[PDB]
């Protein structure tokens, strides 16, 4: 499921609404795409689990990345910007709690925190 | 003397224009004044205090025009004149205080020092063992001391060890003294950096030729810093003699235990060595293996910058006005001085290896009171 | 830096507000822990540089992971949680743009969203 | 944590305070000094987990250390005084009983014991 149309809203709540369409989906995962005359967007959705190894617990992770390439013009050259979360866990644990803890990273990372984490500081 | 200097630079001009009735009745000029404004000391060798005021503007001028009966008005590379004032500050951030104390206080150099050895002591004592030695052996020649495992060799290599010290003793007050100029042992901190950023709206960009609004957004950032320079106090330094002695006792003792059977050995510089090892000794004694220091002046840099960036509202303005973007720059840099409290430190002279050469030299084990 | 305390708000903006401490520092890396009865939260920050290539732009690079382990209880033994966001752009491009990426992803993930993509969707 | 200065007040409950000044960090660990024109006050703080095993208990170990020193005069050198105190339990352990523990021991050493110890009274 998932829907169609993926819709990628640069700018937060309020901002400049982008919106993708499904492309490929192979190995579990899903791409979106949408050309424009000076970038393009991708968008890509990842599962995948460990391999089985007689006795620790066995995980599962996910992955979903948002790409933005520029095409060169003039003396600069092709360049990225990218920006993507991963989550592991168990295959039995109950969800809420992952979600809960998904939630909460989600919440720290605001516009601040972004504004901030620029500055290298640790 | 404390001046104040003003200085400007123009960032950009433009020009608009009425028509009625085929005549160009107004025709007003617009400039940018890019402005800063600085306070400096000079003639005076020691640091003072500074700061700067400092602002530039950034303008995408208009363009267009729009037509009537006989008469038209045109800004086409006309900067808005919302720039005329220009009037701008920095966002209000946490204060600061006491910074000149915890820079004091985490600067301190301080630190545990090696442990002195127990021969320190009769460090003043070695010309007169080697010569007295040296003395009855040739006396009494090499038979003297047999018992006691002892001989020319081992003499020999002991007053070798002895120079090596020295010499390492030597040099590390050459670099004493040389750190004493140059102003001391200068360290560094750092004191945080602040951040914060706002939005504002519904800013008036232009008040004739029709009327243009534009969004605000403000970003301001401050860091700030503080270094002292930590100086030996004068008086407190090791003893800083030249040494081209030891050259010529390594060259002679080059000429191996046949040569010093020879007239050599009298040749040892014996008054140099007396005198510069009981002052050493004496200096060693009297500290504990440490130079004492004491603080310069404190001082804090803190500057301030901040951004002020606009995009044109078009649904406030006449059809025909297009673009007006442009944006806007602060900054201003500051140079304060503090003091505080007396304070001294205590810094290792030297450690391990150069205490240790001659820790066990050789000849100690013969009683003191055949050479005394 | 940006302090010594950082809190985590399980379950998004809901509630249950977690106070770890700092412990360490070193060279740009910061990380933060806190014990309790059953679980141990810690999180951790890092920057830091790509290998340089002689003609290719080069890229910032910022990590934040947070994760959790939860105590072996009867005969259930040890396992873990975690989510983690990752940030890629060049040097000394435009600081705005790259908040704006970012916080785009942050705003479009939601707790329906996880409760979608836990179920192995794409 | 642990301030910018650790105090000590030798001979116990209403002696001299002296003030230790911080001057090291690193991994965990940080020391404390101060100098005396006839002495000098050491104090060290350290921290350590010991590696997994197949099967085997996590243990950890904390570390606290005083050290004292008095400079050489005349013929006698110099010599140090020191007293240090460790804790070990596993990592999932219950805090608080570890706590009472701690408290017990703290609690049986008193003057009077010291003066029992140090006579080789077994
Ligand atoms: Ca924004
Ligand atoms: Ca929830």
């Amino acid at each position: 499921a998932l829907g169609d149309t993926l819709t990628i809203t640069l700018g937060g709540s309020g901002g400049t609404a982008k919106v993708l369409r499904k492309i490929n989906q192979d190995g579990y995962t899903s791409e979106y795409y949408l050309p424009e005359t000076s970038s393009s967007f991708r968008a890509k959705v990842r599962h995948t689990k460990e391999s089985v190894k007689p006795n620790q617990v066995q995980y599962e992770r996910h992955n979903v990345e948002f790409t933005e390439t520029v095409y060169a013009s003039g003396s600069t050259p092709e360049f990225v910007r990218q920006a993507y979360v991963v989550i592991r866990h168990k295959v039995g644990d109950v969800s809420a709690t992952v979600s809960d803890l998904g939630e909460a990273l989600s919440f720290y990372l605001n516009e601040a925190l972004y504004g901030k984490l620029i500055g290298w500081e640790s | 003397m404390a001046r104040i200097r003003n200085r400007s630079s123009i960032a950009s001009s433009g020009m608009s224009t009425f028509y009625l009735f085929g005549t160009p009745i107004v025709n007003e000029e617009i400039i940018v004044r890019n402005t800063e404004w600085c306070s400096d000391v000079i003639g005076n060798p020691g640091d003072n205090p500074l700061d700067i005021h400092k602002q530039e503007w950034t303008i995408k001028p208009l363009s267009g025009q729009i037509i009537f009966g006989s008469g038209t008005y045109r800004s086409l590379q006309c900067p808005p004149e919302y720039c005329r004032g220009a009037s701008l500050s920095h966002l209000s951030l946490p204060s600061q205080s006491g910074l000149g104390t915890t820079a004091l206080a985490r600067t301190n150099p301080s630190r545990p020092a090696f442990n002195l050895p127990a021969f320190i002591g009769e460090l003043r004592d070695l010309p007169r063992m080697f010569k007295i030695a040296g003395d009855t052996m040739l006396r009494k020649g090499a038979n003297a001391f047999l018992s006691y495992q002892f001989g020319w060799k081992p003499l020999i290599s002991d007053i070798s060890k002895a120079l090596d010290f020295s010499a390492t003793v030597r040099t590390r007050s050459d670099e004493w003294h040389r750190l004493y100029s140059n102003g001391g042992l200068k360290r560094r901190i750092n004191l945080g950096v602040d951040i914060e950023q706002k939005k504002e709206n519904d800013v008036v960009l232009h008040s004739s030729n029709g009327f243009v609004v534009a969004s605000h957004t403000v970003i301001t950032v401050r860091k700030t810093w503080a270094t002292v320079r930590w100086r030996p106090d004068a008086g407190s330094l090791p003893p800083i003699t030249k040494s081209s002695s030891e050259k010529h006792a390594r060259a002679l003792l080059g000429l191996g235990v046949g040569g010093l059977i020879e007239g050599a050995w009298q040749l040892m510089p014996w008054s140099w060595m007396v005198d510069w090892f009981g002052n050493v000794g004496t200096f060693l004694q009297a500290s504990n293996n440490t130079i004492g220091a004491s603080p310069g002046l404190v001082n804090i840099m803190t500057t301030t910058t901040t951004n002020h960036q606009f995009s044109v509202k078009r649904d406030l303005s006449d059809g025909w006005i297009k673009g007006g973007d442009c944006s806007a720059t602060v900054t201003s840099k500051a140079r304060s001085q503090s003091s505080g409290p007396t304070i001294t430190a205590s810094i290792p002279n030297l450690s391990g290896r150069q205490l240790s050469i001659l820790g066990a030299l050789g000849i100690q084990r013969v009683p003191r009171h055949l050479l005394r």
